[PDB]
């Protein structure tokens, strides 16, 4: 299937071929040479995020090396996962969506933690907004209000996802007329 | 000019007086009125309106010594009122900040969240939950720290959808 | 010269008096008319409900008088407490403060999924307000809420504001998207 | 070796402890171009500017080529991929930065302007304060101070972030 090679944290594709594949088939990854590719027509590398590496690498799909070429196993793209906060609660939602057979995409553009979809970018009419919390975080009411304002736009429609432990579940928020 | 007359008992509101039978008659028809007893939220809603004198303390003056009187949340009064304003009949929810009100021939359960007041989001997930293990479709009244008042149904699953 | 009343009730006070309540939003936009969302001018009964923060301020600047429902004094200190006691408050309080003392009109960032909504001279007036989030210099942010602040403000103007604040000082991030 | 393979590179350098190290120019206009910018001096080529070339295709190093080459001299000399990959875009973009003072910065000059950017990344928190103190530094040396926010595919974005006591 796919080598890449590990570094920062993230994980670059550089062969063009296996690059055009991870992206054509479950739309993981970002090219780097272009933003919103039109289908396979990009030169790369694919840049892996972290969170799709480990998932990639554990599917076995994906095999990681070091600059120096030697190998990287999955058990240390897990530590690099779980030691970094931000990632270990979103690597554990980006699985949970991935195995229900979702496709998962960074949010940066809608301003939330994940854009998901159920066939891909330009595919759906518009994707899930997910925000990723602890049940243990703390939020202000007007923090769902906000997630509603990020939405507006989309679709007035929006999920949190809430993890612990491994364990995730949703809540699929939508505005509401009494 | 007052419908009513009501007082302020140390558990409840009690009306003393109906000046129009007619008013009287309809809160009981409704359910909010028994044996002389008004549902607090419902006092406090009809004083708004001008309907309820508590003593000789009419409209909001009369609300707010409801709400203060009875140790109401003002936000979840000031979501009573609103729903009340769009034609809903809510009641007091079992969990406590709830209103409950039906509908169509289902059951809302409403939330009140207010700014300034943080919960943690597992409490909001195990709440809606709840409501939707009693049947209840889950919906959140936030109040801003202004008095704005949004509303969502927030729905928990396993899987999106 | 504008002088209120109001009753403190939950982390609001009321203003009923209809004629205090229309000179209130009029002279400067504070409060939000419970009967009317966004009135046209002063067209409103009321009453107008003044967070927390407002109260303070205008306790504190002589305009408004504030009394419990039994009728005793609230006084400046007294909200002052109440607003200290509240982390979200106090910090949003001495931006509030801020601002107004430096002449913008401050109101809720609700509806634009912020801490405020600032303008030079008022909501319809203004082509957009600022859009405000409030921060502690010692608050830890991941790199992508700048992001998800400029996604908030992207259909506004694409310019928005992190006011930081701290031992009561402020200071402001003008924050505005940027092509290299 | 057998044949070394020159053909498609604009040069051909070598990777050393600290640095890299440019060992033939095989088009004289290219090397003059990166020694007039400033980038090449006696064979010394920048760091950052060395994995842009490589990135192009345009500097061989040995006989890796391409991003692998980009990659081998990122990872050697311990440069960070984000500020790596913001490097890259702005080269793309016509300007022509430098490794600022201050940790995690390249600074560049367009228009008569100094531009201060900022790299920062997602996954790797930073305190508010510490983005005021360092625009507030940035505008007190005269510099624009932009933040440029690697999110953690690869996405790029650029603000400018002004530190100020008044709205404005
Ligand atoms: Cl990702
Ligand atoms: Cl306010």
């Amino acid at each position: 299937k796919a080598s890449g090679v590990l570094i920062g944290d993230s994980v670059l594709v550089t062969d063009v071929e296996q690059a055009r594949s991870l992206y054509s088939c479950g739309y993981y990854g970002q090219p780097l040479d272009v933003e919103k590719p039109r289908g396979a027509d990009f030169e790369g590398p694919l840049r892996l995020s972290l969170i799709e590496s480990l998932y990639l690498a554990e599917k076995g799909v994906l095999e990681v090396a070091k600059p120096d070429g030697s190998s990287v196993g999955v058990e240390d793209l897990r530590t690099a996962v779980r030691g970094n906060p931000r990632f270990s609660m979103l690597y554990n939602i980006y699985r949970d969506l991935r195995e229900r057979g979702f496709v998962v995409r960074s949010g940066l553009k809608f301003g939330s933690d994940f854009a998901v979809y159920r066939l891909g970018p330009g595919i759906d009419a518009a994707p899930f907004i997910v925000h990723a919390y602890s049940p243990e975080d703390n939020i202000d009411p007007v923090e769902i209000v906000r997630a509603g304002r990020l939405s507006h736009s989309v679709r007035k429609k929006f999920v949190f996802a809430v993890t612990r432990g491994g364990d995730v579940s949703y809540l699929m928020i939508d505005w509401f007329r009494p | 000019g007052c419908k009513a007359a009501a007082r302020l008992g140390v558990e409840g509101v009690f009306v003393e007086e109906c000046f129009d039978g007619s008013y009287c008659r309809n809160l009981e028809r409704i359910g909010y009125l028994r044996k002389g007893r008004l549902e607090p939220l419902e006092a406090a809603y009809q004083a708004s309106r001008g309907m309820l004198c508590m003593g000789e303390t009419r409209g909001w003056a009369a609300a707010v010594e409801v709400i203060a009187g009875l140790g109401l949340s003002l936000d979840t009064a000031l979501v009573y009122f609103d729903l009340r304003r769009k034609g809903r009949k809510p009641l007091v929810g079992v969990r406590r900040g709830t209103l409950v009100y039906e509908h169509g021939g289902r059951v809302y359960e409403v939330l009140v969240l207010s700014e300034g007041y943080p919960l943690k989001i597992g409490s909001l997930v195990e709440w809606s939950r709840g409501a939707s293990m009693d049947n209840h479709s889950p919906i959140v009244a936030i109040v801003d720290r202004t008095g704005l008042i949004t509303y969502y149904e927030a729905r928990a699953v396993r899987s999106i959808q």
